[PDB]
C-alpha cells in the first residue's frame, strides 16, 4: 500500500542536422574568398 | 520524413548554392557550357536530385562549392531514406487491466449496483482488490448509475476516465 | 535594355534593405505558447529580441527574452546576439551604398562588383541566422510574418546579386570592345 | 537537340534506374520536365529500398 | 589521360560522394583503382545508411571515480557500518 500503491512515475529536425548546414556555408564562403583572392592577383599582374 | 523547416532551409541552400557557382564561375573577366545562372541551377538541382550531371565546374572555387553540396546532398538523402524505413520498420509493431491498476492518473469506474461491483467487492485477486481500493477509495464517486451514463462520461473527459463493463454493450457500442 | 538593369538593381537593393531592417525590428517570428511575464501559458510573439504576449489576461504584454536559463552555450551566445541577422542588414546597406557609388565616380568598374558580393554574402548571412535560430529555440508553433520577410529579403537579395554580377560582367565587354 | 522519340525514352529509362544519361535537356521546358521526373524517381526508389 | 592531382582528388571525391562523374579511367590500371574506390564506397556509404537506420529505429563510479562525492547520514548504522569495516572497497 504505502510502497507500490504510491507509484507515480519521428522526423529529423534541423537540430539533428544543422552541423551539415553549417559545413556548406562555410565552405560556399571558403569558395568565394578564393575566387576573390585569384581576381585581386591576377588583375595586379593585368598592370604589367 | 523530414521536418518542415528542413525543406525549407534546402530551398534556401540550393538558391545559394546555385547563385554562388554562377559568381565564382563567371564574375572574373579574365575567364573569357560554363555555368551561366541557368546552367548553374540545373546543376545544383541534378545534384541533390543524385541523377547525374552533364557538366561540372573545373575551377578550384567551382570544385569547393560543388563538393560542399555534393556531401549535404549525400547526408540529406541518406537521412531521409533511413529515417522513412524507421517509419515504416517501426510501424510494423496501456492496454490491460494490470496497466489500468498501475495509472491512478486515470479514473475508472462501474455501475453502482451490478454484477461488476459486487464482482470487485467480493474477489481476492490482488489486482481486483487493488481496484477495489482506489473505486471505494476515489474521490469523486467514479460510480455511474446507468451504462449509457459511464459512455457518456468516458465519451466527455477528453480520455480521462475508463469505464468496466460487460462485453456485450461494448460490442454493440463499437459496431454503433 | 542597360538603362532599366541599374534601376532593378537599385530598387531591389533597397527592397532588401527594408525586408531585412523590418525583420530585425518586428516581434512576429514564431508564434508559440509561451508565458508573458513571469513575477500560466498563452499564444506569443516572440520576435528576435523581445517575446510579446497576445491572447492573454493582459494581451499587449511585452517582456525581454531570457537567451540563457559549451557548445550550447555557444550557440546560445550566438543566438542572442543577432549576430547573423543584424551582420545581414550591415552588408545588405553597404551594397546599397556601392550601387549608388556606381554612377558619381564612375568608370571604376569594380565597385559593381563588391555590390554584388556584397548582397551575395547578405544571402549567406542570413540563412546562417535563420538556422541559428531554428535551432536555438527547439530544445504547437508557427512562423510569423517577419520570419517570412526575412526569407524573402534573402530571395531579393540573391537575385539583385546576380543582376549586379551580370552588369559587371556586361561593362567589362563594352571595355573590350 | 538529340531528343527524339527513342532518345527520350532512353533518357526517361535511364533517369528511373539511376543510372548515367549521356545527355541531358538544354531548354527551359525540357529541363522542366527532366526535374519533375527525377524528383519523382528519387522518392519511388526510396521508398522501394 | 585527364587525370592530373587535383583532377584525380575530384574523381575520387565524387566515387565517394556516389555523384557525377564527368571524367571517367580509360586505363587497366586505372580502371583497377576506380574499381576498387567505387567498392569501397558501396560498402561504407551503404553501412553508414544502414546503421543511421539502426540508430534512428532502436555507475560503481562511486568508489570507482571519485569526481562524483558520495556521503551518508551523520549518526546512523550506514556511518557506523563503513567505520567498522575492513573490507577493500
Amino acid at each position: 500500500k504505502w510502497w507500490y500503491d504510491k507509484g507515480e512515475c519521428s522526423a529529423l529536425s534541423l537540430s539533428n542536422v544543422a552541423g551539415v548546414f553549417y559545413i556548406l556555408v562555410g565552405g560556399l564562403g571558403l569558395a568565394m574568398l578564393v575566387a576573390l583572392i585569384e581576381f585581386c592577383y591576377k588583375s595586379r599582374a593585368e598592370a604589367k | 520524413p523530414l521536418a518542415y523547416e528542413i525543406w525549407m532551409c534546402i530551398v534556401f541552400a540550393y538558391i545559394g548554392v546555385s547563385v554562388v557557382l554562377f559568381l565564382v564561375s563567371r564574375f572574373s573577366p579574365y575567364e573569357w557550357n560554363e555555368f551561366g545562372i541557368f546552367n548553374s541551377l540545373w546543376f545544383s538541382l541534378g545534384a541533390f536530385m543524385r541523377q547525374g550531371c552533364d557538366i561540372s565546374p573545373r575551377s578550384l572555387s567551382g570544385r569547393i562549392v560543388g563538393g560542399v553540396w555534393w556531401f549535404f546532398t549525400l547526408i540529406i538523402i541518406s537521412s531521409y531514406t533511413a529515417n522513412l524505413a524507421a517509419f515504416l520498420t517501426v510501424e510494423r509493431m496501456i492496454e490491460s487491466a494490470e496497466d489500468l491498476s498501475k495509472q491512478t492518473e486515470i479514473a475508472y469506474g462501474t455501475l453502482d449496483s451490478g454484477s461488476t461491483k459486487e464482482f470487485f467487492r467480493r474477489s481476492k485477486i490482488a489486482v481486483f482488490d487493488k481496484m477495489w481500493t482506489y473505486m471505494r477509495s476515489a474521490e469523486p464517486s467514479v460510480f455511474v448509475r446507468t451504462t449509457a451514463e459511464g459512455v457518456a462520461r468516458v465519451r466527455k473527459s477528453k480520455g480521462k476516465y475508463a469505464y468496466l463493463l460487460e462485453s456485450t454493450m461494448n460490442e454493440y457500442i463499437e459496431q454503433r | 535594355d542597360r538603362g532599366v538593369q541599374m534601376l532593378l538593381t537599385t530598387v531591389g537593393a533597397f527592397a532588401a534593405f527594408s525586408l531585412m531592417t523590418i525583420a530585425v525590428g518586428t516581434d512576429y517570428w514564431l508564434y508559440s505558447r509561451g508565458v508573458c511575464k513571469t513575477k500560466e501559458e498563452v499564444m506569443t510573439h516572440s520576435g528576435l529580441w523581445r517575446t510579446c504576449c497576445l491572447e492573454g489576461n493582459f494581451k499587449g504584454l511585452c517582456k525581454q527574452i531570457d537567451h540563457f536559463p559549451t557548445a550550447e552555450y555557444f550557440l546560445r551566445a550566438v543566438r542572442a546576439s543577432s549576430i547573423f541577422p543584424i551582420l545581414s542588414v550591415i552588408l545588405l546597406f553597404m551594397g546599397g551604398l556601392c550601387i549608388a557609388a556606381s554612377e558619381f565616380y564612375k568608370t571604376r568598374h569594380n565597385i559593381i562588383l563588391s555590390a554584388g558580393i556584397f548582397f551575395v554574402s547578405a544571402g549567406l548571412s542570413n540563412i546562417i541566422g535563420i538556422i541559428v535560430y531554428i535551432s536555438a529555440n527547439a530544445g504547437s508553433y508557427s512562423y510569423g510574418w517577419s520570419f517570412y520577410f526575412g526569407a524573402l529579403s534573402f530571395i531579393i537579395a540573391e537575385m539583385v546579386g546576380v543582376l549586379a554580377v551580370h552588369m559587371f560582367i556586361d561593362r567589362h565587354k563594352q571595355l573590350r570592345a
